[PDB]
């Protein structure tokens, strides 16, 4: 099958600027049979471009496409707020009609360090036999960050899960939660619970911690 | 033109399933129509297309023999079916008209495949230098979705309701947090309102310092 490579994986740009998205094919695509789609969170994809360069019905002039053979481009010439989304290319020449892996266009803004908060488990949850510890990283940019859990100063792998918000509409930041879950019996075998956060906006890592029961 | 897809499905592994896409507003029998998978957090995957005029099919090798695509032109409906679902079939499924590019899309059908049974969430407080953070942990529910508001919707600024995660147990969990002035903790009440319609659960939790 034809493999489509989209680059970069993420573009970080400002409103009004031009986004140029790339789609490279492992074998030549015949007749410029390359399409581009937009997807916003919670919504179905929609067609932008077909035939490498033709605008779909109702698509505004700021979207354009070009290329042939193995190299194709999508241009969003003036980024409007709605345009910060994920974009997929697809070849529809040879079955199977493969998609690329997507490029996200995000809003670039100044670096913002996370504020970090830790939450011990509630007594209500502890009564039920489980302990969830939550670490919150609030309103940071760029998206890259590292969170580590430490219990009695030992690193924890395999017992936490993370979740990240979409980019904030007011200040273009991200937020992230990490939840460490233990049985109550295991939680009571240890004292110091800590999450450690590294980020470009921090001069050194930030640790928030609590002592169980104290 | 409308492509109207059938409602969300919640199934056990091994069960069969047929989902549908009913079209109106164009000649169903003279355009290809097909299916796209999207697992939560992933990109789009092409499954196959069918020409309803004579039911010719084109399948992806990664889906052929696991699914069947079919069409009934007398009721302008296309179908996607599995004879034996796997948990890895949990995904959103879109139908779309194929030119062969996809020019008109349905709104998608969510398919969840799990041995889990319907369960309402437990809601626990995340109890609280200028800013303070508080929240609610909405744990151990199935299937999706839950909705969360704060103060019956009067508190929206500073709220982050995170995407759900699927736990190893097979139940979902999410947190909803909000940042507020530290000075307000003595003086304002903060309540998270949680609704899980599949289990008919409504829960309000006051979050106190
Ligand atoms: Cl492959
Ligand atoms: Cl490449
Ligand atoms: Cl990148
Ligand atoms: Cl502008
Ligand atoms: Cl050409
Ligand atoms: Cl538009
Ligand atoms: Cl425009
Ligand atoms: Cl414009
Ligand atoms: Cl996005
Ligand atoms: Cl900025
Ligand atoms: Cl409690
Ligand atoms: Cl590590
Ligand atoms: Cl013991
Ligand atoms: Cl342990
Ligand atoms: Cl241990
Ligand atoms: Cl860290
Ligand atoms: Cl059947
Ligand atoms: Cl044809
Ligand atoms: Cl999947
Ligand atoms: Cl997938
Ligand atoms: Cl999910
Ligand atoms: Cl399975
Ligand atoms: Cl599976
Ligand atoms: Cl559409
Ligand atoms: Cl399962
Ligand atoms: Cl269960
Ligand atoms: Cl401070
Ligand atoms: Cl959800
Ligand atoms: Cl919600
Ligand atoms: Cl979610
Ligand atoms: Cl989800
Ligand atoms: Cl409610
Ligand atoms: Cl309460
Ligand atoms: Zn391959
Ligand atoms: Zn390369
Ligand atoms: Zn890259
Ligand atoms: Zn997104
Ligand atoms: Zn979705
Ligand atoms: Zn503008
Ligand atoms: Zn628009
Ligand atoms: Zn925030
Ligand atoms: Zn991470
Ligand atoms: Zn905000
Ligand atoms: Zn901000
Ligand atoms: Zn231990
Ligand atoms: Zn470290
Ligand atoms: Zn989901
Ligand atoms: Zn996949
Ligand atoms: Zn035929
Ligand atoms: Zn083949
Ligand atoms: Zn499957
Ligand atoms: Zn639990
Ligand atoms: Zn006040
Ligand atoms: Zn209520």
């Amino acid at each position: 099958e034809i493999v489509l490579t989209q680059s970069p994986g993420t573009l970080s740009l400002s409103p009004g600027e031009r986004a140029t998205l790339s789609c490279r094919a492992s074998q030549s695509v015949s007749s410029s049979y390359l399409a581009w789609y937009q997807q916003k969170p919670g919504q179905a994809p929609r067609l932008l471009i077909y035939g490498a360069s033709s605008r779909a019905t109702g698509i505004p002039d700021r979207f354009s496409g070009s290329g042939s053979g193995t190299d194709f481009t999508l241009t969003i010439s003036r980024l409007e707020p709605e345009d910060f989304a994920v974009y997929y290319c697809q070849q529809y020449d040879s079955s199977p009609l493969t998609f690329g892996g997507g490029t996200k266009v995000e809003i670039k803004r100044t670096v913002a360090a996370p504020s970090v908060f830790i939450f011990p488990p509630s007594d209500e949850q502890l009564k039920s036999g489980t302990a969830s510890v939550v670490c919150l990283l609030n309103n940071f940019y760029p998206r890259e960050a590292k969170v580590q859990w430490k219990v009695d100063n030992a690193l924890q792998s395999g017992n936490s899960q993370e979740s990240v918000t979409e980019q904030d509409s007011k200040d273009s930041t991200y937020s992230l939660s990490s939840t460490l879950t233990l049985s109550k019996a295991d939680y009571e075998k240890h004292k110091v619970y800590a999450c450690e956060v590294t980020h470009q906006g921090l001069s050194s890592p930030v640790t928030k911690s609590f002592n169980r029961g104290e | 033109v409308q492509l109207v897809q059938s409602g969300a499905e919640v199934k056990k592994p091994g069960e069969s399933l047929k989902i549908s896409c009913k079209v109106s507003g164009y000649s169903f029998s003279t355009y290809w129509i097909g299916w796209v998978r999207q697992m939560p957090g992933k990109g789009l995957e092409w499954m196959g297309i069918i020409y309803p005029g004579d039911s010719d099919t084109r399948y992806s090798p990664s889906f052929q023999g696991q699914v069947t695509i079919s069409a009934d032109k007398s009721i302008s409906t296309a179908y996607l079916q599995w004879s034996s679902l796997k948990a890895s079939d949990t995904a959103m499924y879109y139908c779309a008209r194929s030119r062969w590019y996809f020019d008109l899309w349905g709104r998608g059908t969510l398919v969840t495949v799990s041995s889990a049974s319907t369960k309402g969430p437990s809601v626990f407080p995340l109890a609280p230098g200028g800013t303070a953070a508080l929240g609610c942990l909405v744990k151990d529910y199935f299937p999706e979705p839950v909705t969360v508001s704060w103060n019956s919707g009067a508190l929206t600024s500073g709220v982050h309701t995170f995407p759900a995660v699927l736990q190893s147990s097979g139940l979902y969990s999410l947190s909803s947090v909000v940042t507020v002035p530290s000075s307000s903790l003595g003086t304002q009440t903060y309540i998270c309102n949680v609704n899980h319609k599949p289990s008919n659960t409504k829960v309000d939790k006051r979050v106190e310092p």
